[PDB]
């Protein structure tokens, strides 16, 4: 029930962080990862003798409400037009609030694709998809 | 000590009488 | 001397990028589990460029008091190669026709 | 509370413009952006050595109710028939109506497709897609 | 009536295990199996003369709530980053909690992809796919 | 209204049978069949002069609840792993209950693919897809 | 539509008969007959004034799935090594299924090349190319 | 259906043997033959009088995933540089996996080439194109 | 599954070493070695009575993504113009990642053709084809 | 991530220059070389004694969208009819877009062919396959 | 974007003029001009010291959909039989749509091959290949 | 996020007119300023 004693993490306890600064009004974060596994087949037998990991593939998507200021374009983590070629590799972390303790980390994300939306009477929202060198957790 | 140059699984045992080597090793 | 040169430029680059990340003073609310993570990230980048062979991420610790952090770590240096010696033995065997 | 305190952009306050003019009865707008983000993979390691960018892409789509006058074809913007060959480069802006502050700009739009929808017992709706040369952040 | 009379297996009584250990807060599990089943067709007749098998395939996926401790990456099973190269072959079992009787076994699983899902005002969820070498029926 | 006098078959009256024994707790059975028909086109005319049947293709899918005992794996009509290569061709029939009278028959089915599901608080379910030499009905 | 009324020949209405027996589980048979036809040209006039015929280059290929036994070599049509020697001339017929009326016939075939193909998982396939003395038919 | 009762060879039921030893992780085993058949043409008629054999030619190609040990160099078949002159006539068989009964033998072979590929995120392979004198079979 | 137990070589477990350094950001390496093997035929008997070996036609191709600097030409392996002249013999090794045990080696390569390829948007790719005096290995 | 910090050439960071002027809307710039290497074979051994160079060959192909002005005829490189004899040695460079630093030069070229395509609803192109004497580079 | 401002030529901005008339309903026109350029080599030095030009191998292909009448043959450009004889030299121009300024011209074409293609259902297509004395232009 | 925290119980107020005696406490947003590492090499 109380935050200190629950055995399952929730969106209510977690905080999302980027370059050592918290994310404002994140609506979701999904992380998809593949190992491209393949089964080693032979002649003389119908089922694979063993699997082998071929390639690392990493994807993360973040959905956010469009802050009036300090959104991804204003804050420099993302950029429009020419400017992405000037920007560095960026680190994103997941952190539990109560202890400021890292849960996982996406070492060195880089943007793929950027999606925005405006609608009548309704909230302006954003989405960015990144790719990353490695993902890891410690402590 | 200066850097220089100059010019199977089944382990097997032997034990017997011959000249040389430390006793009982 | 060359080990010292490699060390001097590694620690300088480490000391520099720790300025931007934390010594920019933006807030205390970036705790010690993030600093540990950042040093792991950066050791990863230097491992990518092979300038350090590997690092035991489990044996990295951080302590924080007020506005000061104390950190312990370990690095495996690129191991050097000091000596070789070669036993060359001459033998004879007959050519025949 | 008031529109002078709320931290998030809303379709309520956001205005839309095109060639120095405001759009009436604009319903929705999508902005998508991409970079061809691609991984440099190796022999001797499973992970990517670094990510890179190689082709920018991006699309704006605008949804609008068919006005009785000054619709897209009647106003002289993206239209039907031969006249598309003579519709020059045109820019689009997103603005805050509260202060007339520009949110973003889409530099040099050009038409891609034009959907007009008629349905019995419903308002006539439209949906036009544009490519554009650049995004920029200002103000 | 009681769990000692009902004729059908239920998620209520079924437990899940992996490497000699029970899984906490497992939500769902999919087991798919295939044989490349193919028809031997002819000249002189429209129907197949016989069906045959040519490549076994099968996949187990497991859905789980992100535990505060001993999650898949914290427990040492399928994980993130370089460590996948050193995660050995591991077996999974399905058990009846009433009698600890094994339902089925998945011999020699290996990881395929790891999805972690964070959404505001929702519990953190996970979804991991594994290939495996064999299914068996026991007890 | 009564079973003897209704003019349409229902899932309530039908029973499904396999190798001379009834199926326990079947939830559905679908049978898809194709003749690969093609139209004979010519130069000098726009519509096909006649159609021709090219190939016979047969599919059937059966959805079942996971019986505690005597499911498809336990009963030997299906099998996990190596074992399918040992199993014979199997006959499935549809039969009205009141007269034990065959409605149709799938002469000599053979497995293609096998799908299973476990979920929290909820019933464990199965699915198997077969292919068959011929389908026929008499009396 | 029906066999008794269709105007076109199909894979399902033809049988391939070799030495008085039907071939089992063939996949395709294709025959090229080329007369080497060549025009006779002339000084002073650029175009040829007749054609003439050179060599009866006549061939049929048979592609087949390997029967578990009684394949071509086993049953005594194909050959290996100095067996090619002893295998006297063989006759082949293409036969109209219902009536077994002749469609066409090949007086005296002879082998050119023999290809047996094994591959991962899939069915074993066989190819033979025959050259014949004279093709012929009677109604 | 079952192994003993099918009557076509699937890649499952064939072993590939060489130097009296079974091969692990072989893929294809294509065996091609040309008896150089070219019948005598004859002035005074358009068509060949009899088809006659001009030179035997036998090629067997084997393709394999590169195993860490007991590759075709370790098993002694393939070799690099002058060392080939030290090699001897290798010997190859194709066998019934279900009964260890020979289907065919290749009673004397030598290598043509030993093609190899390493590629990013792919499994390495050996390829060998053996030439051979004769093929034969008993039982 | 794991590196310490898998039976097959992969793109991720191999390093390509040229003049004592690892090649960076290669895409594939492929090697053809052909002995020119040919059978010796005979009047009176149609089949050849032995094979013999002609010329050690030995080649390796290397395809690589262009490093920003220190590519082949810059670092001093490839050449241009009368530089080909001065570039003495070069040695290449294929190396087992963990232990850096030799897999195979090429005593004394020599360039054949060098292809640098630029294209719209995409990564620059490089191709070199080497011919070598003798391939060899030691465990 | 950024331009200065990547270490592979993306098509973004390369300029193509010719007659001391940058090219608009070029597409590919493939440069192929053959040093006619063919080592001396020698009676008394199977393998080549040393690999030696027999004729330099250098081809650079450039493909371009046809611009309305300053096409390769207007820039003077290409030409139609006899007028080619009036042309002189053209000169080509490949340059770092970020610093205007030469990567490589082609110090003397001439055209082989000037292929062109117009097609329905497609962009027109020039193609040139230049031959060249030598390639070199400094810094 | 607009015709009056675009920098590139397209299928829609070009007209193909033959004997003073526009070609109707062409699909593509492609022209190859090859000078036979060859380098002059030398004993003692491996690289060629200049190029020289051999034969003006100049060609244009025209592919077109068959107009119901007034096709090439009917209108009097293509020919059949000894009509080829009488058809004197023909001139072709490629023309910039708005201004009908010359893009390029072909002084005196001549036919090589003429291909008319009918197929099931689809539009009839025509191909002609022309070789010309000299290509030329004026602004 | 303009302060670290604030105590809820430690607010006291006394009022008599225009005078209003307010007692309040705030945890300031402290700024991180020093690092010390112990670098070590092994094998």
């Amino acid at each position: 029930a109380s935050e200190a004693k629950q055995t399952v993490h929730t969106g209510n306890t977690v905080l999302l962080m980027i370059k050592g600064k918290p994310v404002g009004r994140a609506q979701s974060a999904s992380g998809q990862r593949e190992y491209g596994t393949t089964g080693v087949y032979e002649i003389g037998s119908i089922m694979p003798q063993e699997h082998v990991y071929l390639r690392y593939e990493g994807t993360i998507t973040v959905e956010r409400l469009r802050m009036k200021k300090e959104n991804f374009a204003d804050l420099g983590y993302a950029s429009l037009g020419e400017e992405i070629l000037k920007k560095d590799i960026i680190d994103i972390l997941v952190v539990d609030n109560l202890t400021k303790q890292v849960i996982i980390s996406y070492h060195g994300c880089s943007a793929n694709n950027y999606n925005e939306t405006w609608q009548t009477n309704e909230i302006v929202t954003e989405e960015i998809e990144f790719s990353y060198l490695t993902a890891s957790d410690k402590a | 000590t200066r850097p220089h140059a100059s010019i199977s699984e089944k382990v097997f045992c032997l034990i017997g009488q011959a000249e040389g080597g430390e006793p009982n090793t | 001397m060359a080990v010292g040169e490699a060390n001097d430029f590694l620690v300088s680059e480490l000391k520099v990028q720790l300025e931007d990340q934390f010594i920019g003073t933006r807030t205390i609310n970036t705790s010690a589990s993030i600093i540990k993570d950042f040093i792991q990230s950066y050791l990863g980048r230097k491992k990518r460029d092979n300038e350090i062979q590997d690092f035991p991420a489990e044996d990295v610790q951080v302590i924080v008091e007020g506005n000061e952090a104390r950190i312990s770590m370990t690095v495996y240096p690129i191991r050097s190669f000091k000596k070789i010696s070669v036993s060359l033995v001459y033998k004879q065997q007959t050519l025949q026709a």
